[PDB]
């Protein structure tokens, strides 16, 4: 535990050498007034200050509590220091917001997000794995206290669903499920195939955050869906029985799908003039769990289907964080 | 000649980051204003901010005479609040009594322009109201 | 481009031959 906790305080000095010199840099040539004349300058500084800031305040804790720590904590946990080993949580607690802190505050974070699941080939067995992994992800919105709107489901006839497309809201949702965001697989012998020999499966996850008159149109099927024609990507609806409401559901991913649809090519544009495989994969047989980007594997598969793993999202978060 | 305040807190040495060179604008140099901040803490408190007269003579000499801390620094004290409002009206975050506010307002009697105190406090009320805070 | 890269080959469905299965028999074997 110890020995966890002084590796969870290593990385709050990993922002030593960044906070120092950064903060001297900007008051060096930014703080002065003759600089300050131009706004853009202004700006920059502000948000070096911003960088400063946040290392000030959260490394005293690491600093404080580690170094007052040792005197008390040596020999005596259970009697007279039952305080002093659990005065050592209030740190811990303090490490871990300053953990998440860094894994978030990036753009769009906030706003709640829409993820489409899609399957793969396999077909039957495909379709099954695609329900499986939207189960995981209603778990998943479960357990962090979130509010699930399910929009699209739709069947498949064998076995299964085809397509399915879940809307959920609350507390930065979008931050956690924007890395799961690719294709997770299904290495396991299947329920269908009367050999029993292993298979592998997929399912594509897209998942994008929430943010004309007459190239718009709206149908019914109680049903309803908001075809923006120009770009060409449609969307249904079939949370509420009340219209209105649908309606106006749709309307909202739509409009997502289509900042999505802008933000995404001009990123690719800007990269032009200037993963792989799976992201995941779940392996029932084995009782193992990869996620090949990132390298980690849990051990217990039914645990993070249930409801998926906080721990592995925050692992890919900080993943794509360094990324950025 | 060049007299403006526009400073933090008093106790840490050297907020060259806020502001910092806006004093040193004119021909006095930085290190002189920072030493005499501090030169003036020692009889005063550390950590809230202070303001100062800033007489830039042509002989590089300057002439200062401090005033009390800040009115909203001091009013927040009492208070017991670091953020104060934001949207006050549709929800209080806090609130003072009137005694409290009637307290701060003598000891800044000095640097405060007028005679009666009952003044004083009345301005300090309005000042809190203004901040979010129901007297 | 999430859709199509599922549609792309490599995302293909495996299956592994058997060694004590049906489609099982190996007429040489690995090693001599």
């Amino acid at each position: 535990n110890a020995s966890r906790n002084a590796w969870k305080a290593s990385g709050g000095i990993f922002d030593i050498p960044q906070k120092e010199t950064r903060l001297k840099e900007l008051e060096r040539r930014l703080e002065d007034p003759s600089l300050w004349n131009d706004p853009e300058a202004a700006r920059k500084v502000s948000q070096e200050a911003a960088r400063l800031r946040r290392t000030v305040d959260t490394f005293r804790s690491l600093e404080s509590d580690l170094q007052g720590l040792l005197e008390l904590m040596e020999e005596l946990p259970a009697e007279e220091r039952e305080a002093l080993k659990p005065e050592l949580e209030e740190a811990a607690k303090k490490l871990d917001e300053l953990y998440h802190q860094t894994l978030l505050n990036f753009p769009h974070a906030e706003k709640n997000a829409i993820l489409t699941i899609q399957p793969g080939a396999g077909g039957t067995e495909a379709c099954d794995w695609a329900e499986m992994l939207l189960r995981m992800y209603t778990r998943f919105a479960e357990r962090q206290g979130f509010q699930v709107e399910v929009v699209d489901l739709t069947p498949g006839p064998e076995a299964g669903i085809d397509y399915a497309q879940i809307l959920v809201k609350g507390e930065n949702a979008y931050g956690l499920l924007s890395p799961e965001a690719g294709v997770h697989r299904l290495v396991r012998p299947s329920p269908f195939d009367a050999s029993g020999r292993r298979h592998t499966s997929f399912a594509g996850v897209e998942v994008i955050p929430e943010v004309k008159p007459e190239e718009l149109r709206i149908d019914v099927m109680s049903a309803v869906r908001v075809v923006h024609l120009p770009t060409g990507i449609t969307v249904t609806c079939q949370t509420t029985r009340s219209q209105i409401k649908n309606k106006e559901l749709a309307l909202k991913i739509l409009k997502a799908r289509l900042y999505e649809l802008e933000r995404k090519k001009r990123e690719e544009e800007l990269k032009a003039l200037r993963w792989g495989s799976q992201i995941r994969s779940y392996v029932l047989d084995k009782n193992y769990v990869k996620d090949h980007r990132t390298g980690l594997m849990r051990h217990d598969p039914e645990n993070v289907l249930d409801g998926d793993l906080m721990d592995l999202i925050w692992a890919g978060l900080e993943w794509k964080a360094g990324r950025r | 000649q060049a007299y403006v305040k526009l400073q933090v807190a008093a106790g840490m040495a050297n907020p060259s980051p806020p502001v910092g060179p806006a004093l040193g604008q004119q021909g006095v140099n930085i290190m002189e204003f920072c030493k005499a901040f501090n030169a003036k803490t020692d009889s005063i408190e550390k950590g809230l901010p202070i303001p100062v007269v800033i007489t830039v003579y042509a002989d590089r000499s300057f002439t200062f005479v401090t005033k009390t801390p800040p009115a909203a620094v001091l009013l927040k004290k009492a208070a017991g609040i670091k953020s104060g409002s934001g949207k006050p009206n549709k929800d209080k975050v806090g609130k003072i009594s009137r005694a409290q506010l009637q307290e701060i307002a003598q000891t800044k009697a000095a640097d405060m322009t007028g005679a009666d105190i009952e003044a004083m406090t009345r301005s300090i009320e309005g000042t809190a109201r203004s901040m979010g805070l129901v007297v | 481009a999430i859709e199509a890269l599922l549609h792309d080959p490599l995302f293909r469905q495996r299956v592994e031959k058997n060694k004590k299965g049906k489609g099982s028999y190996m007429r040489k074997g690995k090693h001599g």
